[PDB]
């Protein structure tokens, strides 16, 4: 569980956990219910409540990651000082990351109680899904959580180049790391520490991106056999749940890649600060 | 969401006609565009069916070699091709998605495609000037093809509006009326102008009938 | 593939009146039963969809009900705004959009008199040749009425007389458009001019000249 949350730092000045199992898993509740509410035409009523207790779920979520926002900050301040002109601000980073992810696992049935909460929610819209003849079920829930829900994100993702987006920062992972080469100085310290945290933030990029390209074309290509069918009950089942899981898996993926991409830049804005100065300031 | 499909048109024997039907989302998403066609006085007539998402379009037995649907996912838009048209053809061709609910939810507005060797000719408007409350109209004369708009004041004027069916002439052009009826004290107090419409001559015509 | 018997193919039921459409199925179509209200120029307005929901913003009045091989459709007061022609569909995802016959449900309502108008043809008109005059019969009921065209006395028959259909209205109405169309050479010819209007309201069959 320790390996699995990830840090966003989108503005000069921010940060931001974000615990990946809970995120896809509240997600994959979050099709459930919404597939369960759109199958029967007669419960389509049942949105305004779903949206409002997904609205007080994601509410008293963040209120448990707010905890964490004090010794967040505190950490926040320690990597702003550190960009800026060093073995005592380094552990003061590592004890401060240490101690809020720490802070984090000291909430783990804070968190999982909000977790269960919404499983047995969704679960409880979906065990009341009604066929008129359990034999010949219709995919008209599949359709409009796809057409309203889905297929908005997919035509979004397939507009951006994501194989490009990666390909420009090995660009400037290429550049920064031959410019340190030739750099033969304090300065030099913070430049391998941003640049550091930049190379294992492509990573992570380059990771959500084989997640996101993939399950993009697994969704359509499931989707395609889905819809427009006559499904027998116990398949009708297995399938929403077989959705759900590609759905929630591909959003919590792209939802962390866009966040991941203005940070991965936010701190490259602050690389070429620190060279504009080294050099055009100090030569 | 809405349906949005092409004016009426006036097509030779032995062509093709491409009835337009641009979709207001963006994308046609997991829709189903329907065509179905209402001949003189035929009911509904099911003629095919496209899922762009599935890129495969299923056709009616009897319009299976004429009829060919397209979808172009660059504009949204779905078309039906008829071709080798025959008199038989004229008909209103209509489109609709098929909805979450299992039927033709969205539904387009219609197209008047008359299957004629004859010309679009527009029309004429003279006026129905009046004569224990007291009526006026517009005439529209010598048009071809069906069908033509008619509106009253520019849409406000409603209530008591008798708009006439064409009846088609000896000639070959189409001639409607439109009434509309009115109290002899707002005779003279009130403007009253009607907006002619015939779309496959484009012409709109905004004739002041006088008393 | 499925033929659906849809009956009956008119009904002159009255205002306030329970009217009850039927669908029928040569195989078994569990609940896809989509039934529509085609009004005139206007496209068909879907209403029930699977043979029981109403769609939303359909009035209570209308009701679809049945299932397996025989549906039917109710309309629990006859309002003047529900004559229209009604469809019965059904769809099998084959795909099988087979349709219904269609019941054209018009009013029998109120004997009402006609209100019988002439219109001269216009200088405008007659700048160019031409002279079409108009008789109006306006709010009229049965639908069932004769108009003939007195030039000078004689009536005149062959002559135009293209009688406009009747727009079936929202108040349980109808009106008519007898045209005689002429050449202006025919028109100043003659000086008066009349329509001999016969009618089931009408006890003395009245007239309107010029």
């Amino acid at each position: 569980i320790a390996n699995s949350i990830d840090i966003l730092q989108e503005k000069e000045g921010h940060l931001d956990f974000v615990i990946i199992p809970h995120y896809t898993f509240l997600d994959y509740y979050k099709h459930l219910s919404y597939n369960s509410i759109y199958h029967k035409s007669s419960t389509y009523g049942k949105y305004i409540a779903v949206d409002a207790f997904i609205k007080k779920i994601n509410e008293a979520y963040d209120k448990v990651k707010s905890k964490c926002n004090d010794i967040k900050n505190d950490l926040i301040a320690t990597i702003k000082k550190l960009e800026h002109p060093f073995k005592k601000m380094m552990d003061e980073y590592n004890t401060k990351k240490k101690k809020l992810i720490k802070c984090i696992k000291n909430h783990e049935n804070d968190f999982n109680k909000i977790c269960m909460d919404m499983k047995n929610y969704g679960t409880n819209l979906f065990e009341q899904l009604s066929c008129y003849n359990n034999n010949f079920c219709n995919t008209n829930g599949i359709r409009y959580h796809y057409d309203e829900y889905i297929h908005k994100l997919i035509l979004s993702v397939k507009s951006k180049n994501l194989n490009k987006d990666l390909s420009d920062m090995t660009n400037i992972l290429q550049q920064s790391e031959l410019l340190l080469t030739n750099l033969n100085y304090i300065y030099i310290d913070t430049i391998k520490f941003i640049h550091k945290e930049m190379k294992h933030i492509f990573n992570r990029i380059e990771y959500h991106t084989k997640i996101i390209n993939d399950k993009t074309k697994i969704i359509q290509d499931k989707i395609k056999l889905n819809i427009w069918r006559t499904f027998q009950k116990d398949e009708l089942l297995k399938r929403i749940l077989d959705m759900s899981n590609e759905y929630s898996l591909f959003i919590t993926s792209d939802h962390l890649r866009q966040m991941l991409y203005n940070t991965f830049y936010s701190k490259e804005k602050h690389l070429n600060n620190i060279f504009h100065h080294l050099i055009y300031v100090l030569q | 969401v809405q349906l949005v499909q092409s004016g009426a048109e006036v097509k030779k024997p032995g062509s093709s006609v491409k009835v337009s039907c641009k979709v207001s989302g963006g994308t046609f998403r997991s829709y189903a565009i329907n065509w179905v066609r209402q001949a003189p006085g035929q009911g509904l007539e099911w003629m095919g069916r496209i899922i762009p998402i599935f890129g495969t379009a299923n056709y009616a037995q009897k319009f299976q070699g004429r009829v060919t649907i397209t979808a172009d996912e660059s504009t949204s838009t779905a078309y039906m091709e008829l071709s080798s048209l025959r008199s038989e053809d004229t008909a209103v061709y209509y489109c609709a998605r098929h909805g979450y609910s299992s039927g033709l939810d969205i539904w387009g507005q219609g197209t008047m495609v008359t299957v004629s060797s004859a010309s679009t000719k527009g029309p004429s408007v003279f006026p129905l000037a009046p004569s224990g409350t007291a009526a006026l109209g517009c005439l529209v004369k010598d048009y071809f093809p069906e069908p033509v708009t008619v509106s009253w004041n520019s849409g406000a004027l409603t209530s008591g509006v008798h708009t006439f069916p064409a009846v088609l002439q000896s000639s070959g052009l189409y001639s409607l009326s439109s009434v509309v009826t009115v109290p002899s004290s707002s005779l003279g107090t009130q403007t009253y102008i009607c907006n002619v419409n015939h779309k496959p001559s484009n012409t709109k015509v905004d004739k002041k009938v006088e008393p | 593939d499925i033929q659906m018997t849809q009956s009956p193919s008119s009904l002159s039921a009255s205002v306030g009146d329970r009217v009850t459409i039927t669908c029928q199925a040569s195989q078994d179509i569990r609940d896809s039963l989509n039934w529509y209200q085609h009004k005139p120029g206007k496209a068909p307005n879907l209403l029930i969809s699977d043979a029981s929901n109403l769609e939303t913003g359909v009035p209570s009045r209308f009701s679809g009900s049945g299932s397996g091989t025989h549906f039917t459709f109710t309309i629990s007061s006859l309002q003047p705004e529900d004559i229209a022609t009604y469809y019965c569909q059904h769809y099998d995802n084959l795909p099988s959009y087979t349709f219904g016959q269609g019941t054209k449900l018009e009013i029998k309502r109120t004997v009402a008199a006609p209100s019988v108008f002439i219109f001269p043809p216009s200088d405008e008109q007659l700048k160019s040749g031409t002279a079409s005059v108009v008789c109006l019969l306006n709010n009229f009921y049965p639908r069932e009425a004769k108009v003939q065209w007195k030039v000078d006395n004689a009536l005149q028959s062959g002559n135009s007389q293209e009688s406009v259909t009747e727009q079936d209205s929202k108040d349980s109405t109808y009106s008519l458009s007898s045209t005689l169309t002429l050449s202006k050479a025919d028109y100043e010819k003659h000086k008066v001019y009349a329509c001999e209007v016969t009618h089931q309201g009408l006890s003395s069959p009245v007239t309107k000249s010029f």
